[PDB]
RNA sequence: UUCCAAGAGUGUGUAUGAUGAUUGAUGCAGUUAAAAAGUCCGUAGUUUAUAUUUAAGAAGCAAUAUGAGGUGUACUGUAUAGUUGGGAGAGAGAUGAAAUGUGACGACCCUGACUGGACGAACAGAAGCGAAAGCUGUACACUUGUAUGUAUUUUUUGAACAAGGACGUAAGCUGGAGGAGCGAAGAUGAUUAGAUACCAUUGUAGUUCCAGCAGUAAACUAUGCCGACGAUGUGAUAUGAUAUUAAUUGUAUUAGAUGAUAGAAAUUUGAGUUUUUUGGCUCUGGGGAUAGUAUGAUCGCAAGAUUGAAAAUUAAAGAAAUUGACGGAAGA
């Protein structure tokens, strides 16, 4: 029980402004259609409707929190590739 | 001085209830050349901070030695004459206690203030 | 801990610390040169620019793909200076829909209390730039008239 | 001295509520600081129960029943007994329903 | 300009007494006064004789009240027609 | 208002507190020069009028024998308590008196009401050596 | 909460015309333009003489198909609708940018 | 008569210092003893987070989440009062108990139709919104807050305020509209030694709307505004994450109980971190009474409001709490 090492529940507990190291929680990501083959890059918690690249249609979806994936589309987080 | 007056009583609270450690959510140049005077004479153990691109965090570990740390507002300046007045005012027992002056060689206890001959302005006291 | 209310929330958000070129880009750079240039002739605030650059295109941070410039810095390169800047601009715009409100329903007292605070917090705005010499120092905002 | 914790009725973060009136006496009292009671009273007496049955014209029927509500001020309320001095500390309880 | 409070009526100067005067500048303020014109727009309607308004440009002339442009009492019958 | 350089608003400040005090504020209207009674002086002198005597308050019982006089210095009349027991009868009217307050600031002491002056001196002859029988008055 | 509603009909086309688009008022230029078949669209005011107006009805029929529309105002709100430096009977259309002035 | 203190001296008195932490910079107090302007905006003077480049602030999105926040047009709800068509024929109404007043030119009751003015029952809370005073029938139009999420713009623009400015229940004034119930002033019937008071019957201004002046309340949480740290348990409003039909968790407000501190005490998450007294800034008090009274000045149509003494007086006035005695006070 250390404050200048925190444990992966205390940092569950913590409110993200008032944790030891700043990290945001903002990701980029790509969703892939379910009858075409289209990716399209996304936002973690969009605040606009984002479409599909072919077969242009409802996607995403702003809301209070995280943004609503409608329909079978899954997605995964994308990073730095050097 | 809010970052001095706000850190000596966080201390004096944690101190009396008897805690090992505290975490604060504000770091300062005056701060930490406080702590390093509070490190030699060997009133606390080890302290650390955090620098993370905002008012930065503070560390501290406590022993269990201190009776009651201040500070002084507004800054006076004084002579060369008057340390021995200001010393009977603030202090228990001639023979220990602690000063902090804000001289310009740096801060540093009434003994070398009157050892090298100089007068500044006044920071603070613990012991 | 408010200006012109007594509210203590904390609600923000947070930049990463030191932010590298991102790769995950799929239009190139000189195309995204291109647009930035049409919304902001057009007529679109600066704010607006970066909602929009964060969501459809896929880069955050305004200050990676240029060379390290701010977004208000990199328009002065190339012509487009701002004169007044768009805090300013945006408050006398949201002033004059009350004095608009005001000349239908005179009765209404409580939207004459709401007026008298956005203009002095655009008066605190205005008195500080002109210290700076940010705006010409024979500047008046245009406002609509009361009957 | 202070004598309650709440002064004299259970009303926090408010400015005002407008005024009701007694029954008995016909003065105004905020409506905070009231009294009010409920209960429910049969149309038909439990003394004049069996002497319906012997006069129905139906063969069983139900008996109604109907609500009041009551509002005094605290002056006319302790002449009635309705509310009685209590002891100190035994001035905290609260009984809801 | 010279004038504190008394304003149109000061050319009775210190007779008729005090409450009055009163009476007279509130009358007096919108009889000399000119109005916009409802069929040309342009602000050049005058008074000449009781109950006669008429516009300079226009040339046309409008029903009214004795000091006034419009009457209270002749508004209010104007909205009941309307629905 | 405490602050280093701040001396011009707290000297303007601790000297309107200041007027407050029941005392200082009888040093700044000067009162002692302009509602004397008896001028400003140790004793003064005077011209008898009437021997005349009063009653004390309650819960006390006794008559208290004083004396109307007139000043010379300023001219005013005023009364005076002749402070031993048979001390009266040397009194003559027509006669010169010397008054000696009481020592409770301007106020009346013990339960003689409204009276602040007593009388040490008839005929320039001590009136505390005539009690005890020194002297004798011409 | 805030949220201003948008204005739907010709009182928002119309500003859009003034910034992005080319026109003229008068009287006297409406009669030009229509005879020259170079007017797009005609706005005319609600305080236009009744001699006047329907002779501007009569024209557009014969100059081709030039649509007519009607504005509920004075000629004093038409000048603070859109920013105009006189006030103003009848409005005409040169070319326009991008309002839907036309296909309304 | 005898004893004590000082001693060639010893007492009495008028000023003026110390006693006084009852002028307080060091170093007083502001819920209840004297003391925080009714609530906000904002100049001069006072003051400031920084490893000198970044938090905070201001601007701007999403959920068109949530809210008796405000203003204006259109409808609607029963009840009291009054006009009128039918039936019927002696009392109706009030009080502790009665009286004046009231009804055979027909009340009161049950019915059929109409016109006006005021107000939104029950749901309705230790629940919500507002700077404060305040805010409950429905549908639209205009307009406005705080909080939660989040790789959005700018770069220090901050806190509190002499001069100045706006709002401010209830009465009270001038002008026009309206007037159902209620009702100061005035007049009658009882009670009484006496009632010009409580009780009852009448009855005018007012309380309703529009346009303006006026600026006082026990305008009370009797607790100025900003900033750092704090013990468990049960709740309430909004909203996000984990999780999935079963829960435990984040931020901002708020109600209550038990301990702990502080206090003269009642009481108490601040009224705590204090004689081991210091983070910044405005306003107020100095024993009672005379007295918020005189006088002068500035406001107002007026009533009146803000500022605001003294001469002569007096050893008390006051706050919290124990033991008795008393009640034309209540229960067992
Ligand atoms: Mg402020
Ligand atoms: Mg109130
Ligand atoms: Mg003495
Ligand atoms: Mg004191
Ligand atoms: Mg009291
Ligand atoms: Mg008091
Ligand atoms: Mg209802
Ligand atoms: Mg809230
Ligand atoms: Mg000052
Ligand atoms: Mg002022
Ligand atoms: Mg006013
Ligand atoms: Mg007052
Ligand atoms: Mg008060
Ligand atoms: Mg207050
Ligand atoms: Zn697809
Ligand atoms: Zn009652
Ligand atoms: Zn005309």
């Amino acid at each position: 029980f250390d404050l200048a090492f925190p444990t992966e529940e205390q940092i569950k507990k913590t409110h993200k402004t008032k944790n030891l190291y700043a990290v945001p929680t903002g990701y980029f990501m790509q969703v892939l259609c379910d009858g075409c083959k289209g990716v399209t890059l996304c936002y973690s918690h969009s605040q606009r409707d984002m479409n599909c690249k072919g077969c242009g249609e409802t996607i995403l979806k702003s809301t209070g929190g995280k943004a609503r994936l409608i329909g079978e589309c899954a997605f995964k987080k994308v990073d730095y590739s050097f | 001085m809010k970052q001095l007056s706000n850190l000596c009583k966080a201390i004096n609270n944690a101190s009396r209830a008897g805690k090992r450690q505290l975490l604060l959510h504000e770091s300062n140049s005056v701060t930490r050349d406080f702590l390093k005077q509070m490190l030699k004479h060997g009133y606390i153990t080890k302290y650390s901070y955090v620098d993370d691109k905002r008012k930065g965090k503070t560390i501290v570990w406590l022993n269990g030695r201190l009776n009651k740390c201040g500070a002084i507002c507004p800054n006076y300046k004084v002579s060369l004459d008057h340390i021995e007045n200001y010393r009977s005012r603030l202090l228990p027992a001639r023979q220990f206690g602690h000063l902090l002056f804000s001289t310009e060689k740096g801060i540093i206890d009434h003994n070398e203030c009157i050892g090298s001959n100089l007068g500044g302005s006044i920071l603070g006291f613990f012991y | 801990a408010k200006m012109h209310s007594s509210g203590r929330g904390i609600s923000t958000s947070m930049k990463p610390f030191s932010t590298m070129f991102p790769t995950w880009i799929d239009v190139s750079v000189d195309e995204i040169k291109a647009d930035v240039l049409k919304m902001n002739t057009k007529g679109v605030s600066s704010a607006e620019i970066g909602n929009k650059l964060r969501d459809v295109y896929g880069v955050g941070d305004c200050k990676t793909i240029f060379d390290g410039l701010s977004l208000s810095r990199f328009l002065e390169k190339e012509g487009n200076f701002i004169e007044i800047p768009e805090d300013v601009k945006d408050l006398v715009k949201r002033a004059n829909i009350l004095r608009k409100h005001i000349n239908t329903h005179s009765r209404d007292k409580d939207s004459k209390y709401r007026l008298g605070l956005i203009i002095s917090r655009l008066n605190r705005c205005v008195k500080h730039y002109k210290k700076k010499l940010r705006i010409p120092s024979t500047w008046k905002p245009k406002l609509v008239e009361l009957i | 001295p202070v004598k309650r914790k709440n002064h004299g009725k259970n009303r926090k973060n408010r400015g005002s509520c407008k005024p009701v009136q007694c029954d008995k006496c016909g003065r105004c009292v905020p409506k905070d600081k009231a009294i009010k009671r409920f209960k429910i009273v049969p149309l038909v007496e439990a003394g004049s129960m069996d002497d319906v049955k012997v006069a129905s014209i139906y063969d069983i029927f139900e008996v109604p029943r109907i609500s009041y509500k009551n509002q005094y001020c605290i002056s006319c309320a302790c002449h009635a007994r309705i509310v009685r001095v209590r002891s100190r500390q035994g001035r905290k309880i609260r009984y809801d329903g | 300009n010279g004038t504190k409070k008394v304003g149109i009526s000061g050319r009775f100067g210190a007779r008729y007494g005090s409450t009055l005067r009163k009476r007279m500048k509130k009358v007096l303020e919108t009889q000399k006064k000119t109005y916009e014109c409802r069929a040309c727009g342009k602000t050049s309607v005058k008074r000449d004789v009781v109950g006669i308004w008429t516009c300079r440009s226009c040339k046309i002339k409008f029903a009214g009240g004795a000091y006034a442009y419009v009457t209270p009492a002749g508004t209010t019958f104007n909205n009941m027609l309307k629905q | 208002m405490n602050g280093l350089f701040a001396a011009n608003d707290l000297i303007k400040s601790r000297k309107v507190k200041r007027r407050s005090d029941p005392y200082y504020r009888k040093k700044i209207l000067g009162t002692k020069y302009k509602h004397s009674k008896i001028g400003n002086g140790p004793q003064a002198k005077g011209i008898v009028l009437e021997k005349t005597g009063v009653e004390a308050k309650q819960p006390n019982s006794a008559v208290r024998k004083i004396v109307k006089i007139q000043l010379i210095k300023t001219g005013k009349k005023i009364s005076a308590f002749v402070p031993h027991d048979g001390s009266l009868n040397y009194i003559e009217l027509n006669d010169e008196v010397v008054v000696e307050g009481f020592g409770k600031k301007g106020h009346s002491c013990g339960d003689i009401p409204g009276i602040s002056y007593k009388v040490v001196k008839v005929q320039n002859v001590s009136l505390l050596a005539l009690f005890k029988g020194k002297k004798e008055k011409p | 909460s805030r949220r201003y509603s948008k204005a739907v009909g010709l009182a928002a086309s119309l500003p859009l015309v003034v910034k992005t688009g080319k026109y003229d008022i008068g009287f006297k230029s409406a009669l030009r333009n229509v005879i020259t078949k170079k007017a797009k669209c005609i706005v005319v005011s609600s305080s236009l003489p009744s001699v006047k107006r329907k002779q501007l009805e009569y024209y557009c029929v014969l100059a081709g198909g030039i649509p007519l529309k009607f504005y509920e105002g004075t000629n004093n709100a038409l000048a603070n609708l859109c920013e105009l430096k006189y006030r103003t009977g009848v409005m005409s259309v040169l070319h326009e940018g991008e309002s839907d002035l036309l296909t309304e």
